[PDB]
RNA sequence: CCGCCCCCCAAACUCCGAAGGGCCGCGCCGCCCCGCCCUGGCCUGGGCGGGGCGGGCGAAUGCGGGCGGCGC
RNA sequence: CCUGCUACACCGGACCGCAGGCGUCCCACGGCGGGCUCAGCGAGGACCCUCCCGCGGAGCAGAAGGGCACAAGCCCG
RNA sequence: AGUUCGGCCAUCCUACGGCGGAAACUCCUUAACUCGUUCCGAAUUAAGAAGAGAAGCGCCGUCAGGCCCCGCCAGUACUGCGAUCGGAGACGUCGUGGGAACACGGGGUGCCGAACC
């Protein structure tokens, strides 16, 4: 969330000193551990075709039996 | 309403499990169906249950026609015209079991008492397509028998009450 | 709650059998062992004599297998016999035998259309009197024009002793075809002697006449139910031997086919 | 290696193809063969009698002997400085009629056909390997202008 | 227990599958007849040969080729 | 001597390389013909029986790999 | 339109619903004879012709599973030949040739041949 946004890179810097060689710290454009970007996920949640699950978000299906 | 959909008694199977007690039980089914019965061997060894493999474990016989129907009527009358609601298989058969064989009819116990499994299998006209040899298919799911139709038919024919 | 047996993966893995195996109309092991032939023979035709039964009909066909299909040379259906003088009872032993005779005569006359001196119908004219005894056109052994040779294909039916497919094979043999065979699975075989009268009995259909007589003797009501078309056509249970005899006479006289024009509706 | 039985190293080449198990189709026996014909060798792994060694899978040869059940096939096989003409006896499930001269027979027939059909001048019939392309005109009234893009990462 | 998602794997896993290799072919053909003998119901085939008329040189580049004996 | 891998998609390719096997067993555990369908899941039935679906999830002496369903498996002559 | 015999072996399979029958195939009726059931005419064998479109079969359907085609994925992954190119290395780069798969989206859902009604 926005609470730890300042300190995640500090923790990863702690982690980097335990691994052999050269490692890069980066901030992704995606939304969490989901596969959309933040702005695309925005519009998608706004229009509503976005399927929810436990901790991950999918799309409308559109294939298979109609309802039953 | 259409013919070809009338229910009928496909077959009745009488089954007995347990020295020469099977010989005497074979006499019992022999004289009670007028068909030489058949024996069945033991697949495994369950020494807890007390059986080797090659042993003749069970005996059984299968009756059909008016004969099967009459014997199954008398079996229900032993059961006092009562049947559990849950005794009807999801595939359209049912059955039960008596505990004292002479409850069919006075027989000098000679041969000793046994208890039996009655198992009734129902079918409809046209079920040959799944048992013939050439051009063998599966029966239509709609032409198949539901347990609802099965209980309905059995109650309308033999007038048996349903315990629950 | 319960695992589902028919899944994505099950369907992806599934191999379908040949169409005619799925429909249950062909055994390919027997088909291989019938149409096999030595490779230094280079496309010389091989012939099956196919006997098939339905409910209400009997079919006999002479066939050769090519690459993409197979040619039926001659055919003969037991529903033509009403034209030769056999009105009812079709699909019994006598009708199977008679239809075999018809197919044999028709094939040999067909392939002896035109030949002048040495023709497979003048040579090898069959057997006449309907005696129901052992006979083999290959013992004759003409050294210049051999007898026509075929092998009996019977598909999915059982090869029991006293079967109508063997009856039809017998009728083809009497018509004059080379069909290699034993007399086992014919009526009248005791493994230390074979007889002819116990075979002519079923060829001439005495069992049916005896059954009509005794059934009419005890239960007339069920006589009417069992045999209604026999009664309607008034063929008495005692004239069958004459009817079969004349039927054979006509079949030998005119084996040629006549094409019944028809009009089929969708 | 340390082991060279007859079917060593055959885990994949002798296995049957996906959804292609079971009995062979009957063209395998209704095909007609002749002396001098060309054939490919392909081992069908369900039929064990008259099954050639693994070296012969994927080769083309000529029939020298027509037999009652098996065919005789000649294969040229390289050994350590020379070619040897090997002769093998193979049952029908492992041979297919080869098309290695199909194109040649097509071209010979077409050559004679066009000679008969001649249009009065006889066309050049020798195969010609792709030439450099001739001069021509292309319109450029609707050009699209592209450029390298920027690195995006 | 069951169904949908999901992070990460295999020299002795593979429904898919390259680059790369491998084997064979690239000149004589068509149409008609006639002779000889295992194979076929036959006036069938298959093989080996003779004749008679139509034709014909059918990718590139380079270039003469094949066989044996004796011996280090 | 044998199977799979090492081995780099024709063949071939080393090590006191890796994971293993062989010196036997069967007149039936063999030949042929016919008939049959296996492992099981689900649902039923007095304290083995029945149906239904069932691409082999079984079996085929013993290693491993491959093969097989009106069969190459099981039963009968 | 149908039946028998086939070719290629799912664009043909599986599941659930619906619609048909003049002729044809099928369900179907019987146990004297024929023959047969680890027991059972269920199967099969023999002998029929009263009754059916309920099944099998033909056909239609389903934001159906499977199967098949096309485009995209993507000149990406990988790779043959050449390099006194970079880098401590692990690895990468350039020149000249070859070039996928998964995923994703739109489409489709047996035809050919001999004989008879
Ligand atoms: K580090
Ligand atoms: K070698
Ligand atoms: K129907
Ligand atoms: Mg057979």
């Amino acid at each position: 969330r926005a609470s730890a946004k300042d300190y995640v890179k500090d923790a990863l810097r702690r982690a980097k000193f335990k691994i052999p060689g050269r490692q890069a710290i980066v901030e992704s454009r995606n939304w969490g551990f989901t596969e959309f970007t933040k702005e695309e996920y925005e519009d998608l949640r706004e229009r509503g075709e976005l399927q929810y699950d436990g901790n991950n978000a999918h799309r409308i299906s559109r294939k298979g039996p109609l309802n039953l | 309403e259409n013919p070809m959909r009338r229910i009928r008694i496909e077959k009745l199977v009488l089954n007995i499990c347990i020295g020469d007690a099977l010989t005497k039980a074979a006499k019992v089914l022999q004289q009670l169906t007028d068909q030489e019965p058949t024996f069945s061997k033991s697949r495994l060894t369950i020494r807890g249950f007390g059986i080797r493999r090659g042993q003749k474990i069970s005996t059984h016989v299968t009756v059909r026609g008016e004969k099967a129907r009459e014997i199954i009527e008398r079996g229900l009358r032993v059961k006092n015209f009562e049947l559990p609601y849950s005794c009807f298989s999801t595939t359209g058969n049912f059955g039960f079991g008596i505990t004292e064989h002479i409850d069919l009819g006075i027989k000098y116990d000679s041969m000793g008492i046994y208890g039996m499994d009655f198992y009734v299998v129902l079918s409809r006209p046209g079920f040959r397509v799944n048992k013939r040899r050439a051009q063998q298919q599966h029966v239509g799911a709609s032409h198949k028998i539901t347990p609802d139709e099965a209980r309905a038919w059995v109650e309308r024919e033999f007038e048996v009450v349903y315990t629950k | 709650w319960v695992k589902v047996q028919k899944t994505r993966s099950y369907f992806k893995r599934f191999q379908v059998q040949f169409r005619r195996r799925r429909e249950g109309k062909t055994d390919y092991q027997a088909r291989k062992a019938l149409i096999i032939q030595d490779k230094n023979k280079y496309a010389t035709p091989r012939y099956r004599f196919v006997v098939r039964r339905t409910n209400k009909d009997i079919i006999c066909q002479v066939t050769a297998a090519e690459l993409t299909k197979d040619r039926v040379v001659c055919a003969a259906y037991s529903h033509e016999l009403p034209r030769y003088g056999i009105p009812v009872g079709l699909t019994n032993y006598a009708a199977a035998y008679a239809t075999g005779l018809l197919c044999g005569r028709r094939l040999l006359e067909k392939l002896s259309v035109g030949i002048k001196e040495n023709a497979l119908a003048q040579l090898y004219p069959g057997l006449d009197k309907a005696t129901g005894e052992e006979y083999h056109p290959d013992e004759n052994e003409n050294e210049e024009v051999h007898a026509f040779k075929a092998f009996l294909d019977i598909g999915l039916a059982r090869a029991s002793t006293g079967a109508r497919v063997f009856a039809a094979m017998k009728g083809a043999v009497d018509a004059g075809l080379n069909i290699p065979h034993s007399m086992k699975r014919f009526p009248g075989y005791s493994k230390d002697g074979f007889d002819s009268s116990a075979l002519r009995d079923r060829i001439m259909g005495k069992h049916v006449g005896d059954y009509m007589a005794e059934l009419k003797a005890e239960d007339e009501e069920t006589y009417r139910k069992r045999f209604s078309k026999y009664i309607a056509a008034k063929v008495e249970p005692l004239r069958l031997e004459a009817m079969y005899t004349k039927a054979h006479a006509a079949i030998r006289a005119n084996p040629q086919a006549v094409k019944a024009k028809f009009e089929i509706k969708k | 290696t340390h082991s060279q039985g007859y079917r060593c190293k055959t885990r994949y080449c002798f296995a049957r193809k996906f959804r292609r198990h079971g009995m062979a189709n009957l063209t395998t026996y209704n095909r007609v063969y002749k002396l001098g014909q060309y054939v490919n060798i392909k081992v069908n792994g369900a039929y064990h009698k008259g099954m050639p060694h693994r070296y012969y899978n994927g080769r083309t040869g000529t029939i020298f002997n027509i037999g009652p059940r098996a065919l005789g096939v000649q294969i040229q096989k390289r050994v350590r400085g020379r070619i040897m003409l090997k002769r093998i006896n193979v049952r029908l499930e492992h041979v297919h009629p080869s098309d290695c001269r199909k194109n040649h027979l097509e071209r010979v027939a077409a050559n004679d056909a066009a000679r008969r059909l001649a249009g009065q001048p006889v066309p050049c019939l020798k195969r010609q390997n792709a030439l450099p392309r001739a001069a021509h005109v292309v319109s450029i009234a609707s050009a699209i202008d592209i450029t390298p893009l920027k690195y995006d990462g």
